[PDB]
């Protein structure tokens, strides 16, 4: 993104400076439709997760009900009950790391496709009407002859605004493509980070109660 | 334990990053409130490898009937003239040598700010977009012609 | 499902990575956690055949 555009050119406009222009936008969007590919991934993930689990506890208190009405035995009426907790108390754990994974989801991912491209698509929808703006300010500049004067003062006027707004904005277009160069990287590194901290937080729980259930 | 020792290099560096667009987002605003200047671009007559050196946009008749008027990107340099077709695709030839050229200022055209250099091989139809960009194009091409 | 909806997610997260530019971070450590998690998702494909010969 950032050495896609040209900051160095934004105030003078060479044709290197409309190249870059061009070509910056095409990553923003290839982007843009790669995060809205996870969102919809990891909601995939909530609910077949989410489903997982409702068989899963819907399994553990069948599977100890009808051990229960099994044959008496005082070890497994003991056992059993050390055997329920544990296989909730994993469960739980599982459960917290989709409820983790949905908040990551939220404060990543989520937020850096509805947020972050806001304001550089405010910068670029002023920056492209300016554009057209400028290049007919220029066209009927050019156009007028010498003997008509004052229809050539009027796109003279037009193309000040245009050249100083255009400017104005390749600026602010150069700044937000800059924010999200550097963004990208650290909000998916802190998502498979975020992650893996309830994996392994997750993982503990079940091996916090390994020796009490060996 | 090399989750929370990347977590620690990792949140300096958007620290240092929320720093870094602050300050670009502090010097553009200085700019665009008080520096921003509406005025057309102007290119530089600097001497450079070859002789003189200067670069910038100009309008010139095309190949259309009616021989329309059209923006291209010009560049003076070892005492020639050249046009860009497109950015980084090799340029073309307006003159051979400048210093076989003449400058008109075309006194006849109705033209806003046209200028016509008739050079031995080759002749070419030009206007600025400005008359500062008329005398400083026929500047900067009559010093060229004088190189 | 869970597990094919899982392992196309974290296909889905490596995929972010390889568009930026290649550095330390996106090229090895976000890699390094990817395949751990598809590691884990089989470690958990193993209980579901667990489950099922138990069963």
């Amino acid at each position: 993104m950032t050495v896609k555009l040209d900051f160095e050119e934004c105030l003078k406009d060479s044709p290197r400076f409309r190249a870059s222009i061009e070509l910056v936008e095409a990553e923003v969007s290839e982007l843009e439709t790669r995060l809205e590919k996870l969102l919809k991934l990891g909601t995939g993930l909530l609910e077949s997760g989410r489903h997982y689990l409702a068989a899963s506890r819907a399994f553990v208190v069948g599977i100890c009900d009808l051990a229960r009405l099994g044959p008496p035995e005082p070890m497994m009426a003991e056992c059993l009950e050390k055997f329920t907790v544990s296989l909730n108390h994993k469960l739980d754990s599982h459960a917290e790391l989709l409820d983790a994974t949905q908040h990551t989801l939220q404060q990543q991912i989520q937020t850096l496709v509805k947020e972050g491209l806001r304001g550089f698509r405010e910068a670029r929808r002023d920056f492209w009407r300016g554009a057209e703006s400028l290049e007919a300010a220029l066209t009927h500049n050019a156009e007028v002859p010498r003997r008509r004067a004052q229809e050539a003062e009027e796109a003279g006027a037009a193309l000040r605004t245009a050249r100083a707004g255009y400017r104005g904005r390749a600026l602010d277009y150069a700044l937000q493509i800059n924010v999200i160069e550097d963004k990208r990287k650290f909000d998916i590194m802190e998502f498979v980070l975020r992650l893996v901290e309830a994996q392994a937080t997750h993982f503990q729980q079940g091996h916090e109660e390994l020796s009490r259930l060996s | 334990q090399y989750r929370k020792e990347l977590g620690a290099q990792l949140h300096q560096l958007v620290l240092n990053s929320a720093r870094e667009k602050r300050d670009m987002e502090q010097r553009h605003v200085l700019l665009k409130q008080k520096e921003l200047g509406g005025e057309e671009p102007e290119p530089s007559l600097r001497e450079g490898p070859g002789g003189l050196v200067m670069e910038g946009h100009l309008f010139k008749r095309a190949s259309n009937a009616f021989k329309t008027w059209s923006r291209r990107w010009f560049t003076i340099q070892s005492n020639q003239l050249v046009y860009q077709k497109k950015y980084k695709d090799p340029v073309t030839v307006v003159v051979d040598d400048l210093r076989l050229c003449t400058v008109k200022l075309c006194p006849d055209s109705e033209r806003r700010f046209c200028f016509e250099v008739v050079s031995t091989s080759k002749s070419c139809l030009l206007q600025a977009d400005s008359e500062r960009l008329l005398q400083l194009w026929v500047s900067a091409v009559q010093s060229s012609i004088a190189s």
